[PDB]
């Protein structure tokens, strides 16, 4: 069973792009704390902001997933 | 003050949906290949062969399975093993 | 971009046909400046001019070789041929350097300009010494002023200014020599 | 026909029934007026413009055989000569509709802005007329200059 | 009363459009009430200025 | 005076016998008019992108197909079966 | 009654006024109603796949299980992991029950 | 501020981008300080001038 | 999965003839209606200010 | 509604700010220097819109302690 | 024709989900998606919903404008 | 002959009009040099008939991909555009269409070392621009499917409404899931119109032809 | 035993992914320290934020769990 | 099945540059709320270069899923 | 052995917290009460992560 | 084979390359964002300037794409 | 020959470099865009020295790529 366990080590290190997507969201959730400390008037556009990037993001990390059960289960 | 007016018109389809619905149709059912799962014999072959054994048991799966992959019928036992 | 080419040469030419021929053309605060921004030199090596003012006071006008201003974002040095910037300063201390001795200036909060020429321009309202100062009122000062926060923005304002800069003097007070 | 249903005809089929009739010289007063009319106030304002000069070159012909004095339709007309509307033509054909329409516009008196366009379209190709042909046409300019209340000049590009 | 036809329907016609248009006016009665109006707008759409 | 056949197909009142019917648009009435007069002479960019689209999918089905034939092919002359022998 | 108006009525009265965010009390647990809709959304879906699953309940899963057990099966074709083996166990099986 | 004073000042770029902002917000909020100061200071030198003329 | 469909250019021809349906759908039948209740407005608003001007200028009655 | 700087966001200048806290630096100065301090803290004028060319209300100010911490 | 070729579509594509190999899922993923229309159809504010659409054409973001009813007078 | 009666101020017709008004906006018309007036008039009309009708094709577009987007969440039902065919073959027709009027513009003529890497980059949004749609709507479903079936072995494996906060924390994840399926399927139908937009609108530049004479002064 | 052996790392390289969520996690709520200090008046809405960008960085560090669920026990 | 089993570990190494992709994704929509957050009111333009960056961005992470496509079943 | 590179990661974030805190409390002094209790949650939620970490390195040696 | 398996792994770390270049363009169309915040007038010359660093960025994508196709079929 | 195979999975991980050369370009590229919008005066020296740095940080490119043709070539 070469390829049940090859399955099994390539969708582990298929899913190590997570990482860069955890830490892009951190950054643009932390650019959002401080977008909406210099202006809070506009706070709640800038969270309106923060969800399109976080959707588009989120787009990398259902990418990676993609491949991980691609290599798991296809 | 016209809101009887439209009142009376009731559901009505968008005005070229018997074009879409005629397109996707013909698109679906003028394909030039046989239909996903059946395979073109000859006259001979087909009056040949009865019914069972002229269907697959993977195009006709069980509607609600109690076991992954069970199919409802088994077709043809004459396997060239 | 520049569509009104402005300024006292231009006003002294236009204002010849439409004013009375016997008024003399009024004068600008450009006439009685001497030190511009952009003209060259006013540095020569570690010495740079910084002019230390107050409406009320010229407190320096002299040549330092480094200026400490209370910048906003934190205590920065000026020394000689620094970038050109407008700094919005704190409520800090700046101090003057000239030597071994050091004139411990404590603003309210101001401005403070580099000049592409290296012309230092420190602009504040109040600028106390720091031995001027009692340490006593500040520290009631602080307590006070940690309490008394109604649903007013202005006083929030008001009241914030009041805490950063008593905070800042305390900062500044107790850690002298 | 035309006259009993002129709020219903568009100026792509007021143009050619025009040109028919101007071929065969018919005409009334009443049918000027109404297909005048038509095109000025029934139809669209950029109707002309989708026209092409070699049917306002006629319908500018038609008018000015009868006399037919329309300010308000000779300024809607006016609008469908420009440099595209010209450019689209052939240069016999293109002096043929400059020539019909210079004609027709000094006839009337009438120098829209838009006149530079039919005497530019003869100024930056004179090698198509007569001298009797160019002195029509800067006879048109000299009008047209004194009527818009400037004088003229070439545009180049740059 | 030489001209009181054309200015008390240019009045009625547009009193109708204005209190029924964006709230419950056909486009049947706007094309029958203003037929040219329709038929430059139409105009409009058929020679792609639709944008214009 | 002004006599309601200057009114005559220019401007009419609100209707008081029935209301009626809504006036085409020149496309809604024949197809010819609008493919000769918006959709040939303004989309067809999108009708040339579309038969581009549609030319090479068929010519990537044909690269898939004839890639088939020649592993069927191959296995035909191997003496092998070239499929899964069904999986029932 | 008129099979356009009555049931047409009937849910006009249920989606509108049949609030069963007070007249089941509700609000002496839950501190909004935008509370409640976020939990009456996870409870219609809970409802939702224990009905799915109870109503056909004998049968090996599709989805991959963590190696569980239902009920008292645990070597049963309920419990297999290779789908013939679970296939053939079923067939005799079905035929005792 | 912005309104006429960094459009006297742009020839051709700017003569105030030389100068390193060093501000909590904008360059805009910096200047709109900056004019109310330069109008209380002009107005209390205007009229410290006057009154001793 | 299902990754590759069956027939590719199949799925092509029905992603043109919807957006072919689409395109003409809009252009003909919902682009003029948008544009009647559009340009009435339109022109009534921007016409208003000459249209009135003119209206009193051609009416004898004050 | 204004965005920019704490007192630009409390509808404050920055004039009234700068001088509010001038004068919260004269306020705790050592008395020595704070009362002659209290010299350039008072503010002593009276202004009055003309709204006309003639008329207009009043509005006068006799502060010797510092400009108004409180709003407008 | 509309809710008979509804309820036709609605049915064959439960015919067809019930025999995918993953059929459990598939019946559970219509829950999931049902459960969401039932959402959207409890916390969307459809009148801001309807003012907000009718905001987005200018047409009816306003008024009519013209025949301001002193130019139209016969007196 | 019998079209159908419109109410005005409809709300299709609204929102429409948004729509296509947003996707016209996105390529502007170029103000002129010269005034706008009777004289500029065929210029303007001759510009608006040269440039693409973009605002149209790009609303086109739009309400294909949200309504097959949003087949995808409605209940038995699978979107259109997780098709790898049809998501595909939706981007190579935008960008044949951009291809298409750039090579109508000079001459249908096909155009150092360094351009035919920016070939290879602009024949490359061909591919992008379909399959970031085709996998933005395959990724989610995907991922659905995989994170229910592991929320189906709980309840089956221990009892039905019994051990319920470990199903239920799972239920909410997978309704913030299908959320997330909505907020994409409604982003990836605007960046590919966008995207439509940009591509096309990139050769969607002509020459103002303007006034060749004038009467100044 | 390759197979089982295989899912050991398999999830070991799997939860990787966990890193980059640290340090995205680290560099918002240092954001929110920072943006706190930038003006007190906003400290108690930017903790708000502060949790909403948590809970949606963590949906990656949950995604990545399951992952690593999903190799260990598929 | 040495070949079926280096593919399939082959996208899972390949498919790590999807975190790079994820975390500049970040970096620019976090930079969008920042510079909207500097001034709200060219935040029409700044979303509209956001999402020119995000296609060109992404492209790289679909040049990384055609190496997975080909490196799977190819 | 590979499992636990995770707290790469997790240092770094702790690190850039830690780091932003100085900073914060540099830029005013007065709410440095406020600043060490936001950094000590912060402290606390990304020692969740690092916690599933030694969760999942503890689940594979011992589980 | 080991020959024909061992190209799919190195095309599949060598296009990890992809990360960086994804990294790289978020910064500077996140830059772009930010400096366009600064002077909107002078934006066009900041996006001209940014489409010809993501000409000059993507071309070391186009490398590591090259080396991928170079390993899988050359 | 698991030599030729060493030698494709060789210059498959040699082309990581590349990563961190994407990334530096994607941060000087990012600073020309904010020092360009400081000062759009100077705008024409910055790109000067943009260039410089693309052609002195190109070069490390260069010596992997040098590397990765002389692991597959030498
Ligand atoms: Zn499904």
């Amino acid at each position: 069973s070469v390829l049940a366990a090859s399955k099994m080590v390539g969708a582990g290190c298929a899913t190590i792009a997570l990482a860069g997507v955890g830490a892009g969201l951190g950054v643009m959730f932390g650019s959002l704390i401080n977008g909406a400390a210099r202006n809070p008037n506009i706070a709640k556009q800038l969270v309106g902001y923060a969800l399109l990037g976080f959707a588009l993001t989120e787009s990398i990390a259902l990418f990676s997933l993609l491949v991980v059960f691609l290599i798991l289960f296809a | 003050s016209y809101s009887a007016y439209f009142a009376k018109a009731g559901f009505q389809f968008p005005a070229g949906l018997s074009a879409l619905v005629a397109g996707i149709v013909a698109l679906n059912v003028c394909t030039g290949r046989p239909t996903k799962g059946t395979k073109e014999i000859s006259n001979a072959e087909y009056n040949a062969t009865p019914i069972g054994y002229l269907q697959s048991p993977d195009q006709h799966p069980t509607a609600f399975p109690k076991v992954p992959g069970m199919k409802d019928v088994h077709g043809s036992p004459h396997h060239h093993h | 971009e520049a569509a009104a080419p402005a300024g006292p040469k231009e006003f002294t030419e236009v204002w010849n046909k439409k004013a009375p021929s016997t008024l003399i053309v009024p004068e600008f605060p450009s006439n009685y400046t001497a030190v511009k921004a952009v003209g060259e030199g006013q540095v020569h090596g570690d010495a740079f001019p910084v002019n230390f003012y107050t409406p009320h006071s010229i407190l320096s006008q002299a040549q330092k070789d480094t200026v400490v201003l209370p910048g906003v974002d934190g205590y920065f040095g000026v020394k000689a041929s620094h970038v050109p910037t407008i700094a919005q300063l704190k409520p800090g201390v700046v101090e003057l350097h000239s030597g071994a001795e050091s004139e411990k200036f404590f603003v309210s909060g101001g401005f403070a300009f580099v000049h592409p020429n290296g012309v230092t321009d420190i602009c504040v309202l109040e600028a106390a010494t720091l031995d001027q100062v009692d340490p006593a009122a500040v520290k009631s000062a602080l307590a006070a002023a940690s309490a008394a926060q109604p649903t007013d923005e202005f006083e929030q304002a008001a009241n914030r200014a009041a805490i950063e800069l008593y905070s800042a003097l305390e900062s500044a007070v107790e850690a002298k020599a | 026909n035309v006259s009993a249903n002129f709020t219903k005809f568009e100026t792509e089929q007021l143009l050619q029934i025009v040109a028919t009739f101007d071929a065969f010289n018919h005409s009334s007063v009443a049918f000027l007026d109404d297909v005048a009319d038509s095109i000025t106030y029934c139809n669209h304002y950029l109707a002309p413009v989708r026209a092409g000069a070699d049917e306002l070159a006629t319908l500018l012909t038609y008018y000015a055989k009868n006399g037919h004095e329309r300010a308000d339709l000779l300024a809607t007309v006016a609008r469908g000569f420009s440099e595209v509307s010209l450019g689209k033509l052939s240069a016999a054909q293109r002096k043929d509709t400059v020539l019909s329409a210079l004609k027709a516009f000094q006839t009337f008196g009438f120098y829209p802005e838009s006149i530079e366009a039919v005497i530019g379209a003869a100024l930056v190709s004179p090698a198509e007329y007569s001298a009797e042909e160019l002195k029509e046409v800067e006879a048109v300019k000299v009008a047209a200059e004194n009527a818009l209340g400037g004088e003229f000049v070439l545009i180049q590009e740059g | 009363e030489e001209e009181e036809l054309w200015l008390l329907t240019l009045t009625q016609q547009f009193k109708h459009i204005q209190k029924h248009f964006g709230i419950d006016l056909p486009h049947s009665v706007v094309a029958h009430m203003d037929p040219l109006l329709i038929k430059k707008i139409d105009w409009e759409t058929t020679n792609a200025l639709e944008d214009f | 005076v002004l006599g309601e056949v200057y009114l005559k197909d220019i401007l009419r009142t609100p209707p008081t016998g029935a209301i009626p019917a809504n006036v085409p648009h020149p496309f809604q009435t024949s197809f010819y008019t609008y493919a000769t007069k918006k959709l040939i002479p303004r989309h067809w960019y999108l009708l040339g992108g579309f038969t581009f689209t549609i030319t090479l999918y068929g010519i990537l089905d044909g690269l898939r197909d004839s890639g088939k034939k020649k592993a069927y092919d191959e296995a035909i002359h191997a003496g092998k079966t070239p499929y899964t022998a069904g999986g029932h | 009654m008129a099979v356009t108006s009555f049931l047409g009525k009937a849910f006009e009265k249920y989606f509108y006024d049949f609030s069963a965010y007070e007249q089941f009390g509700l609000n002496r647990f839950l501190s909004s109603k935008g509370q409640y809709v976020a939990l009456r959304h996870v409870g219609f879906v809970m409802v939702g796949v224990n009905v799915l699953l109870a109503a056909n309940f004998p049968f090996n899963p599709p989805f991959p299980t963590i190696g569980m057990c239902p009920a008292g099966w645990e070597g049963t074709w309920v419990c297999q992991a290779d789908k013939a083996k679970a296939l053939e166990m079923y067939k005799e099986w079905k035929k005792s029950n | 501020p912005d309104l006429l004073e960094k459009q006297l000042e742009d020839v051709t770029g700017n003569s105030l981008d030389a100068y390193d902002i060093e501000a909590s917000h904008e360059r805009s909020d910096v200047l709109r300080d900056l004019t109310e100061f330069h109008l209380g200071v002009t107005l209390y030198n205007a009229m410290l001038e006057n009154n001793c003329s | 999965m299902k990754l590759l469909p069956e027939s590719l250019q199949q799925e092509a021809a029905t992603a043109a003839v919807v957006a072919s349906w689409v395109l003409w759908h809009l252009d003909t039948q919902l682009l003029p209606t948008i544009m009647r209740e559009h340009k009435l407005h339109a022109c009534w608003a921007a016409a208003a200010k000459r249209y009135n001007e003119k209206l009193f200028k051609l009416n004898p009655s004050y | 509604a204004p965005s920019g700087p704490f007192y630009r966001v409390a509808g404050m200048s920055y004039l009234r700010y700068s001088n509010i806290c001038a004068d919260l630096l004269r306020n705790v100065l050592k008395e020595p220097f704070k009362a002659k301090a209290q010299a350039r803290q008072a503010i002593h004028f009276r202004q009055a819109p003309y709204v006309d060319g003639k008329a207009g209300a009043s509005k006068v100010y006799e502060l010797e302690n510092g400009i108004p911490k409180t709003a407008n | 024709i509309a809710l008979f070729g509804a309820l036709s579509w609605i049915l064959y594509r439960a015919d067809g989900q019930s025999k995918a190999h993953e059929w459990i899922v598939d019946l559970n993923l219509n829950v999931l998606q049902a459960a969401w229309l039932i959402s959207f159809s409890s916390l969307i504010p459809f009148r801001a919903v309807y003012f907000a659409f009718r905001g987005m054409a200018p047409a009816t973001a306003s008024t009519l404008n013209g025949l301001k009813t002193f130019s139209s007078i016969s007196l | 002959s019998s079209v159908r009666d419109v109410k005005t101020g409809s709300l299709p017709t609204n929102f429409l009009t948004g729509v296509y008004r947003f996707w016209r906006s996105q390529n502007p018309a170029e103000k002129p040099h010269d005034p706008v007036n009777d004289r500029l008039l065929p210029a303007v009309v001759d510009a608006s008939d040269k440039r693409a009708s973009i605002g149209t094709w790009a609303t086109t577009f739009f309400c294909t991909i949200i309504s097959c987007n949003l087949l995808g969440l409605m209940p038995f039902n699978e979107a259109p555009t997780s098709g790898l065919g049809f998501a595909t073959g939706l981007g190579v027709s935008v960008w044949a269409t951009a291809t298409i009027l750039g090579l109508s513009k000079t001459g249908f003529k096909f155009p150092f070392i360094f351009v035919p890497l920016e070939t290879i980059s602009y024949t490359f949004r061909a591919v992008s621009l379909g399959v970031r749609l085709w996998v933005n709507m395959l990724a989610g479903h995907t991922l659905l499917h995989i994170l229910t079936g592991m929320a189906l072995a709980l309840p089956f494996s221990l009892g039905f409404f019994s051990m319920v906060p470990a199903t239920f924390g799972v239920c909410c994840l997978l309704s913030a899931l299908v959320g997330l399926e909505y907020l994409v399927a409604v982003l990836q139908s605007g960046v590919f119109s966008i995207l439509s937009t940009v591509y096309v609108g990139e050769f969607n530049h002509d020459k103002f032809i303007g006034p060749a004479a004038k009467i100044v002064k």
